[PDB]
RNA sequence: GGUAAGAGUCUUGGAGGUAGAGCACUGAUUGGACUAGGGGCCCCUACCGGGUUACCGAAUUCAGUCAAACUCCGAAUGCC
RNA sequence: GCGGUCGCCUCCUAAAAGGUAACGGAGGCGCCCAAAGGUUCCCUCAGAAUGGUUGGAAAUCAUUCGCAGAGUGUAAAGGCACAAGGGAGCUUGACUGCGAGACCUACAAGUCGAGCAGGGACGAAAGUCGGGCUUAGUGAUCCGGUGGUUCCGCAUGGAAG
RNA sequence: UGGUGGCGAUAGCGAAGAGGUCACACCCGUUCCCAUACCGAACACGGAAGUUAAGCUCUUCAGCGCCGAUGGUAGUCGGGGGUUUCCCCCUGUGAGAGUAGGACGCCGCCAA
RNA sequence: GGGGCCUUAGCUCAGGGGAGAGCGCCUGCUCGCAGGAGGUCAGCGGUUCGAUCCCGCUAGGCUCCACCA
């Protein structure tokens, strides 16, 4: 699915607005290079998304559209945690 | 999961029979005793 | 309170049961056992005509038991039902056995009629 | 207005109107009653017309007995199409009513004013009306 | 100006079965053949008379063929030999 | 089996002198008790149905079975399958054997009863009692699974009518409301 | 070629539920008793209940209707 | 044109044998079950009331009134409590070669079938069993795959086929 | 009187009397053959203490349920005519409902 | 008028065993938290033991057609 779209289920950025304008601002990388906010993602990824002053880097795992808590903290798995 | 199965004999070792099994009620091989019209006698029957 | 039906009551259904599976008329006749409370009773019927072929029973002034159906002592009529059957000339019969359970002593008359020359 | 709110089957066939009535044919409720002679469709529309054309008038008196019910719809296919594909919508309820069937009973007030009821009534009806009243033989 | 409306939904039906009796009463009959065809047991088998697994009634023997009835809304067929 | 005793040397020509009877024999018996159940599982969760069946055999001497659904209902499903509730039919001398200690220890050691089924006849001969927890008899210990399991009895007395089966139950020596 | 079976009519015996009738089922129903339950209003409700309802009607019942996919019945003709 | 439909099964239309059309009116099927199959032995369903402690209109239990208002895998009709409807024991006939005689009728095809032989299952025996209460759950030929085969195999013996 | 069969609930439900010493039935006990998803309630065994109270047979009630005419009527084969989404005559067949009535059982075999 | 997709919190949208997010409103806690008000799941009626989930219809909102003389 597509970037903002995966943020939004997975719960990373609650808004799919501030998860296109994150992308859009040149923030976030999938496998080492930088993507727009529509790269399409495989569960096996490893996503750079940047915070401000964070550099939370999690692990793809599935791919479920649900917009509920239930079935939403189960795809992102969290790597390391820099601050700066 | 209902597939054709056919029943060999276990002595004659032909294919004399087909049926069919559910395999997620029955995934174990089923053994079910039949007329042998090679043998002339009800033998023991294996799926294969 | 409660009204349950008899033993008898249930044994109708029984025995009409049990003559549906055999017709009971091919010129082979029926051997009919009835069991009572005190002793047992033993009659020949066949259709249509209903005529009773042979029929005997421990209530006689002859054959003093004097058991009177108790014990194994039932197999004395149970063998002299098949003696009036092999005085009219009766080949086969079927046994009709009724509302009871085929375990005694009814068995006990069927196997001293078997026995005895009736070859059912 | 009235219609039945469940129907086992929404189309029908329109049936055929040979032969008298086959009950409802004497007066054994009211005094006075409508019996017909010819046999159409009545239409709950003509019903209602004719209930409130006696009840009106009546508005002194006893209560009026529907002795007809429409429970046969009849389906209206919609205009300007063609022939055929499929049978059309139901559209209405009509009561099949043969010639000597009882429909609207009246008791409980006078003679004259029971005819002009019936009167006002039969009016509003498709069919050929005659007045009746019960015979007491008995 | 031509309007389109549709559709029926209801334009299927199945092949009709050659249901009914097949002889007659007071017919001589040969052995095996069919009485009369069933989809229940309408009409019960009687003397000289099976019933098949399609509940087909069927002459055992060669005869003549009579309906009677058990009674009291009960039908029989009965085969009985010349 | 001393009320079979009992029974039959006091109240058997007692009933015949309290009105005239057609038959010198004619002394209404006892026929069955049935003790339900009738659990839910506190809905559908405890699955420990072979322990809540084993529950029923110190009260009746005879083993229970469990009792499975006829008909789902949409409150509390229960489908067709999953017996839940135990229906035990215990018989021969043992209605004896039981009533003899239900009227000796059983009915006084309610703190609340004094007098059931003044009205509760089912207008044939029945009497029906209801019992909360498992304290009332004695032969259940007090270290058990303390949870609240009630007991049901049902008394099938053979006379036919109310105005018989009422006057054998008070002079048995089960006691009533009054 | 078979040969005289074929057909009509009188007599007899059958199968099959149409016309008509009927509620014995399945629906839809109209009226009266009967009123499970719900509607306002007074004592009260911080809440249980009671009264009147010229108030609606799921049950059940005495009646009155209707039905291609309703039939306790049931023709005349056709059929064998 | 577009929309819809194309094969199979059930009811009505269908006119009291059978059959019978329309882009007529209603629904289902391209399965399921090693058991819900076979045999033997027992039993009778759904709802109303009374009484019951967690039960209130309904969970579970006793009683009456209950010829069926229940159930019959799946869906309509026909039928079934002398149960084909429910519960247990043992089993695989859910069989090999067949099959007198029949039903439908363009053909192809489809359906029932007494009874014989070989081997069984259950039952003391009579007897029943060649799948499910019946009627749908399925498609030709050609071409290939697998197993068997005292069949042929291009001069002979094999092999390819 | 008991067992066992054939006649379409004219064979049944409901009420009231009568029977038991023979027979049939309840009834009484589990040691045995056999048992229930458990249980001598059911199916088995052994006993004649207590009884017709129930089961069963006979005798009267037509309340419910059942069978059921004659006449009439509806319908209808065939022929004919109109005012032709229907109606009216003629020859012949002829319902359903209702009514009069019947009915609280007959016909066999064997044993006692 | 005829096909196809939906009617779910105040708004916008996911979704046979008993249904949820972001924004809008609160609750104590010093850029993020763990909880609550609000749902005839548009309505009726059938299949079973229950339907947002399967179906026959009524209103409503989008999309594609309504062509040849």
């Amino acid at each position: 699915m597509r970037l903002d779209k995966f943020l939004k289920v997975s719960r990373l950025i609650k808004r799919r607005t501030l998860a296109k304008e994150v992308a859009d601002q040149g923030r976030i990388s999938i496998n080492g290079n930088q993507a727009k906010a529509s790269s399409d993602v495989k569960p096996g990824d490893e996503l750079t998304v940047r915070f401000g002053q964070k550099l939370v880097t999690v692990q793809v795992n599935e791919l479920k559209d649900t917009t509920k808590k239930e079935e939403a903290a189960n795809m992102y798995t969290i790597l390391k945690e820099e601050k700066l | 999961m209902r597939v054709n199965i056919t029943l060999a004999c276990t002595e004659c070792g032909e294919r004399n029979y087909i049926s069919k099994k559910n395999k997620r009620n029955n995934p174990d091989r089923v053994e079910f005793k039949k007329y042998c019209p090679r043998d002339k006698k009800s033998t023991l029957h294996r799926e294969t | 309170m409660i009204t349950k039906t008899s033993k008898n009551a249930a044994r109708l259904k029984r025995h009409a049961r049990v003559r549906a599976k055999l017709s009971g008329t091919a010129e082979r006749p029926r051997l009919n056992v009835f069991r009572s409370n005190k002793h047992i009773y033993a009659q020949i019927i066949d259709d249509v005509n209903g005529v009773t072929l042979a029929s005997a029973s421990t209530l006689d002034k002859d054959l003093n038991v004097e058991s009177t159906g108790d014990t194994s002592a039932a197999t004395k009529v149970g063998e002299l039902v098949a003696k009036r059957a092999a005085e009219k000339g009766i080949s086969d019969v079927v046994f009709d056995r009724g509302g009871y359970l085929y375990h005694g002593r009814v068995k006990a008359l069927a196997d001293a009629a078997r026995e005895a020359g009736l070859k059912f | 207005m009235l219609l039945p709110k469940r129907v086992k089957y929404r189309r029908e066939h329109r049936g055929k109107m040979r032969g008298r009535a086959k009950g409802g044919t004497e007066v054994h409720f009211g005094e006075f009653g409508i019996q017909a002679l010819e046999a159409s469709w009545i239409t709950n529309r003509q019903i209602e017309a004719a209930r409130i054309a006696m009840t009106r008038y009546m508005k002194r008196g006893g209560k009026v007995w529907i002795k007809i019910f429409p429970s046969k719809p009849y389906t209206a296919k919609p205009l300007e199409v063609r022939m055929g594909s499929g049978k059309g919508a139901p559209e209405g309820w009509v009561a099949v009513v043969k010639p000597g069937k009882v429909l609207f009973e009246i008791s409980g007030v006078s003679e004259e004013v029971a005819r002009e009821a019936l009167r006002l009534a039969s009016h509003k009806l498709p069919i050929k009306t005659k007045f009746v009243k019960r015979e007491e033989i008995g | 100006s031509k309007k389109g409306v549709g559709s029926t939904k209801n334009g299927r039906d199945s092949e009709a079965k050659r249901l009914g009796a097949k002889r007659a009463d007071g017919q001589f009959v040969t052995g095996g053949s069919i009485l009369y065809r069933q989809r229940g047991t309408k009409i019960y088998p009687g003397e000289n008379v099976g019933r098949g697994g399609d509940d087909t009634l069927f002459a055992k023997i060669d005869g003549t063929v009579k309906f009677e009835r058990f009674g009291r809304d009960r039908k029989k067929v009965s085969v009985y030999p010349v | 089996n001393r009320l079979k005793e009992k029974y039959n040397k006091e109240i058997a020509p007692a009933l015949m002198t309290k009105f005239n009877y057609d038959s010198v024999m004619q002394v209404p018996k006892i026929e069955k008790i049935v003790i339900n159940m009738g659990v839910g599982d506190a809905v559908q969760n405890a699955k420990a149905i072979d322990s809540a069946v084993e529950e029923l055999t110190f009260i009746a001497g005879q083993k229970p079975v469990v009792t499975r659904a006829k008909k789902s209902i949409a409150g509390f499903r229960l489908r067709e399958g999953m017996p839940i509730g135990a229906k035990v039919t215990l018989r021969g001398e043992r209605m004896y054997d039981f009533l003899d200690k239900l009227i000796s220890v059983s009915l006084p050691r309610v703190r609340d009863f004094r007098g059931v089924s003044k009205k509760s006849f089912d207008g044939r001969g029945n009497y029906t009692l209801g019992i909360k927890e498992q304290l009332i008899f004695p032969e259940i210990d007090y270290d058990k699974v303390t949870k609240v399991r009630g007991m049901d009895i049902v008394i099938v007395t053979t006379a036919n009518t109310d105005e018989e089966a009422r006057e054998l139950l008070t002079q048995v020596g089960m006691p009533f409301q009054k």
